[PDB]
């Protein structure tokens, strides 16, 4: 029921590379 | 990898730590997390009981006036409580918050009267000194030592306005003739939830002493150390509210720079 | 909004903020699937890192992150290094370095003191970037507290560019935390967030740092007055009301 706008906030846009784990 | 162990464990520790009012939507949450309505229901049917019981969650039975608290010291077992002050056991189904099945139960004892007294007097404290709150008087025997065990809370939910709010009180009494020990913790919580997620939670140790004399006095003696120590509680808590208004919080940031206007774009990014 | 990942944000919106690192640890966990959608989603509190080269500061998020190490905006280079980390255009560093220049004389003016660092990444049609803004006390204090700014833009030019589309997502923590003898115990702690969008002028009078600068300034003076009103006016109240 809640708004989540940092879902909708710019992302990055090159394949991040994930961290460990 | 993360096992469904570890994963259970997860899932019911978020559940026990649902802010005051919001059990159903992090249960939801957890629900169509994990996406296994039958694992959850299993897995984590502690976790329901621990938060009620952590909570002091209360409930009114029908057929009674009186509202009891959900409490480690009333746990019966098989999802059953104890109402002391009404001498009913009664099922309460953690899931919807619902008691059923009042009971008849058998609360006599050398300590009752003890319980009563401490009862009657906690009971107009509290009637007195929070808007809604309920208590619950327990009386056990625990190291063949007397206790008695006085719960307050008091709780305002207001999902609409994104906050909800509750107040913990536990108190212990152990009645060893002739200086009874006391023991204390009260708590707060409240989360404010429109457009973020702010919380206070807050907690207070008491450790005191009183002497033990007739029960109605030793009540009155009780009492007053009650009201003395959660009046001093919140008094200081708003003193700190305050200081924090006033000093840390106007010290992280300025509201404008000493220019007393807002930066001059322009400028800052020619030097 | 049933989406796993709506009900992951809502649970971190009703999840105690005193224990903001573990539930988002504990989250990716339960749901490994959303890892990098939780991490770029879930603000969390900034940490400070040293510059060994320029002997300055930065702040450490998942905006500057690859792998286990991040950039810094002074060297432009991880830590710990990295063979072939991920590095804005030598075009949008330039800004970069204009950006996080103009950003530290804000933290001056407006935080006197504390720590800044602005990170920026392309975008098809413009660009984004992160200013963060982190200002403590050492913990010695009776009173601790701790100011997190979390401000994430997204430019995307026109056909020109004399104008630009913005959009601000702005995320203010707000932590503070005392043991005193009357009140014992008391966590006050937690965020709030707003967004908003404008189109601007781009011009040599107005450049993008410029017009960010505003619109950064603009959300985090107003969020600085909700914060008070919430905080120390709120909640407050509801403790009151409670007894």
């Amino acid at each position: 029921y809640l708004a989540h706008p940092t879902r909708d906030r710019a992302k990055i846009q090159h394949s991040r590379r994930p961290p460990t784990r | 990898r993360v096992s469904d162990e570890e994963k259970v464990r997860i899932a019911a520790k978020f559940i026990t730590h649902a802010p005051p009012g919001e059990f159903n939507e992090v249960f939801n949450d957890v629900r169509l997390l994990l996406n296994n309505d039958n694992l959850l229901r299993e897995g984590a049917a502690h976790a329901f009981a621990q938060y009620n019981m952590d909570q002091f969650t209360p409930v009114k039975i029908e057929g009674y006036d009186d509202q009891v608290l959900i409490t480690e010291h009333g746990d019966l077992g098989n999802g059953r409580f104890l109402d002391p002050r009404n001498k009913i056991s009664f099922k309460f189904d953690h899931l919807r918050k619902e008691a059923s099945d009042p009971q008849p139960e058998d609360t006599e004892s050398a300590l009752k009267q003890w319980r009563d007294a401490c009862d009657s007097a906690l009971r107009a404290y509290v009637k007195d000194h929070y808007p809604n709150g309920f208590c619950t008087v327990y009386g056990k025997s625990i190291d063949g030592q007397q206790t008695i065990i006085a719960c307050i809370e008091s709780h305002q939910f207001q999902p609409k306005n994104f906050w909800n709010g509750r107040w913990r009180s536990e108190w212990k009494f152990t009645i060893t003739p002739p200086t009874a020990q006391v023991a204390a913790v009260l708590k707060i919580q409240v989360h404010y939830y429109e457009d973020g997620n702010v919380q206070l939670v807050s907690h207070k140790d008491i450790q005191d002493s009183v002497q033990v004399s007739s029960d109605v006095q030793t009540a009155k003696e009780f009492i007053k150390i009650i009201e003395n120590a959660e009046n001093e509680y919140q008094t200081a808590i708003s003193e700190n509210y305050q200081t924090m208004s006033d000093t840390t919080f106007k010290a992280l940031r300025r509201q404008l720079p000493v220019t007393r206007t807002k930066i001059d774009w322009n400028k800052i990014l020619s030097y | 909004s049933d989406q796993q990942l709506d009900c992951a944000l809502d649970l971190m919106r009703r999840l105690p903020p005193q224990q903001i690192e573990k539930n988002l640890s504990d989250l990716i966990d339960l749901v490994p699937s959303l890892c990098e959608d939780l991490l770029s989603s879930v603000d969390q509190p900034l940490k400070i890192a040293r510059d060994k080269v320029v002997g300055k500061d930065y702040l450490l998020c998942d905006y500057n992150r690859d792998g286990d190490s991040y950039r810094s905006p002074w060297s432009n280079k991880y830590d710990p290094p990295l063979e072939d980390g991920a590095m804005p255009s030598a075009r949008l560093r330039k800004l970069e370095v204009e950006a996080n220049n103009a950003f530290d004389q804000y933290r001056d003016l407006y935080f006197e003191g504390g720590v800044s660092s602005v990170y920026l990444w392309d975008l098809d049609h413009g660009f984004a970037g992160v200013i963060l803004i982190k200002k403590a006390g050492d913990g010695s204090k009776k009173i601790k507290g701790c100011w997190d700014s979390i401000h994430v833009v997204e430019v995307q030019e026109k056909s020109s560019g004399r104008t630009a589309h913005y959009k601000l997502t702005s995320t203010v923590m707000l932590w503070l935390q005392t043991n005193k003898t009357g009140s014992g115990t008391m966590n006050l702690g937690g965020s709030l967030t707003r967004q908003m969008e404008k189109d601007e002028t781009v011009s040599d009078s107005s450049p993008h740092i410029a017009n960010i600068g505003r619109l950064v300034e603009d959300m985090e003076n107003k969020i600085r007055s909700t914060l008070n009103e919430i905080y120390f006016g709120k909640t407050k109240d509801i403790v009151n009301g409670l007894r």
